[PDB]
Order: C-alpha cells, then sequence, then structure tokens
C-alpha cells in the first residue's frame, strides 16, 4: 500500500 | 441502505472540515470539542487551514501503539470557536470486521464523494509506503490519491479514516474509543 | 455542493433499479413512462423495476444517422408512476464538460456519488467489438455493476455509464432530440 494523500 | 448513507451524510455535514497542510487538502474528522484527526502522513504543522481559515494547532499527537509502531492517526487540537459535535459514542471499542461500509470524502478535488466499499476486514499489519503500520482495515475498492482522511462508517459506527491503497484495495486506520477517553 | 445536490435530486426523483436477465442496472426516467438503460442490458418483454415485474410496452436500441450503435435503449414502462419531466436538463448538442458526477444506485453500489471531474467527447469507441458513437470519457476506475449510472454536471444530465477499461469510464450521451417533440 501507498499513502494516498493529495 | 438509506440508514448507512444518511448516517454518513450526517457525519460529513457536522463532523468534517477541509484541512489543508503543506501536503495538500485532506478530509478531517472532528471527534469532540476542538479535537480532530488526520492521517499522520499529512505532516501537520504549527498552523493548518480549516476550510481555508488559518487555524493554530494547539497540540498534535501522532499515535503509536504499545509496540511503538505507527498507527497513521494524528490527533490535533484546534484553536477555534466552534465545537465539534461529540461523536465518540459512535467509535468502536475494539478491533472488528464490518459490512456495508461507506467511504465518504470531501475536498476540492473530491467534493461530496460517497463510495459503498462493502465488506471491511481488519489486519494487524500493513507496510504503508515503507512505514510499518498497525490496526488497519481493508476494503475492495480502487481508492485513489486525494482520498486520505476520508471517513469510513457503517450505520451508527465511525470506524476509521482512509490512509492508502494499492490500486485495487483501500486501507483505513482504525478509530477506537480509547483513543479519545 | 452544487453538483451533489443536483445529482441526488435526479437519483431520488428520476431513477429506479432495473433488473434484466443480465442483472441490476441504474435506470434513469426521462419523462412520462419513458426511461433509458444501456443496450447491453438486453431488455425483454418484462423487466423488474424496484423488484416489481413491469411490462415493457416498447424498447428501442438507438442508432445514429450512420446507423452506428449509441449503447442507449429507450424503454416505455407499463407502470402507474410517471417520471418527472427532466428533458430540459438534457444537452442539445455534443460537448465536453467539467465537474461531472457519476451517480449509481444498485444493491451492489448503493447511493454511490463519484466526482469524476473532466468529461471528454471521445466520440468513437469499439465497446466489446461493437462500434459505438457519441461516447463521453472520464478518468475513473470502473467496476462491473455501474452500467446505467447517471452522469450529471451543474444543472445538466449529460449521459449514462456504459462501460470502462480499468482506469477510464465511458458513458453514452443523452441528447434532448432523443426524447423531444
Amino acid at each position: 500500500a501507498k499513502v494516498q494523500g493529495p | 441502505s438509506g440508514p448507512g448513507f444518511d448516517f454518513a451524510q450526517a457525519i460529513m455535514k457536522k463532523n468534517t472540515v477541509i484541512a489543508r497542510t503543506e501536503k495538500g487538502e485532506f478530509t478531517m474528522l472532528g471527534v469532540y470539542d476542538r479535537v480532530a484527526v488526520i492521517p499522520t502522513h499529512a505532516s501537520v504543522g504549527e498552523t493548518i487551514y480549516i476550510n481555508d481559515v488559518e487555524t493554530k494547532v494547539l497540540d498534535a499527537c501522532a499515535l503509536r501503539d504499545l509496540t511503538d509502531t505507527n498507527l497513521e492517526i494524528t490527533i490535533v487540537r484546534l484553536d477555534r470557536n466552534q465545537k465539534f459535535r461529540d461523536i465518540r459514542h459512535f467509535l468502536p471499542r475494539y478491533e472488528d470486521d464490518y459490512n456495508d461500509a461507506v467511504l465518504s470524502v470531501h475536498t476540492s478535488k473530491f467534493p461530496n464523494m460517497y463510495i459503498p466499499v462493502g465488506q471491511v476486514t481488519n489486519y494487524g499489519f500493513l507496510n504503508l509506503g515503507g512505514t510499518p503500520t498497525h490496526r488497519i482495515l481493508m476494503y475492495n475498492f480502487p481508492t485513489r490519491a486525494g482520498q486520505a482522511g476520508g471517513v469510513v462508517t457503517t450505520t451508527g459506527k465511525v470506524i476509521g479514516i482512509h490512509v492508502g491503497g494499492n490500486g485495487a484495495q483501500g486501507f483505513a486506520a482504525m478509530l477506537l474509543h480509547s483513543y479519545f477517553s
């Protein structure tokens, strides 16, 4: 998984 | 079902603001008083824009568990006059799986987004962008960047906030009542 | 928001859950007892409308002047309720759009509202081996079960979802001339 912020 | 969609709408209308940090816009969930949460990778600073209003960060705490492992939840105390409706009684008390969950996001990029993500399953571990993270929930929906901070709910339960994905699945950090005792 | 409030009004007042031998579809009522559904639904002599078997008075799979498929099937339903006339919300000509919302409502995707943003007049598209015209294209990771979803913008109902290819979604245009006069 990868952080999905802006 | 309408109850779930209605509950999500209520949570978004009364207990969410658009938080903007140096990293961009995030969906921010207000829990009680002047306390709110945001994914830790948002890099909260001394100031944060709350619906385009510069707000002083009275305090911030990046949550980690007994093993000193990242939980990806940052609790923030905001210098505001408005007080969040206390929703701590909607927070689960322990780790669990859920059905018919909804992911709700509100930013300038994703205004008023509501996604029925279906079954939600808890895992003790996730390698989130290289950072070991614990107390994770997974759902089978292709979430995308800009949805971090999005609120995960079932009818009467606010169970987590979105933190990441892998292209086919989404992952949320879990909200527990004991975090806001 | 402006898009969400309009989209929800169209969903609540002018959509039903249609079920054919191919499964559940979002179906948009346009006026009188006339509704639209993606042609790949393979409509028949009867159809379930919100779980009530309904006689299909007429069904016409639309084609353009070049005799090319448009992937829209107009259906006249033998039901007591009459759809609110929304034909004045339909575009008059082919165009591109911004700030679009895809709204779906089925047992699998209940109360789903997705801001897809930019919508491009793609035009030609080979949809599963079937040449198709007047296709709108938006960037959204589609999933099976969203066919028939309504695509709206600020005050217009511009098309219905007909398919996708993992990262892009495709809708058939709705034009005022299809239902007018």
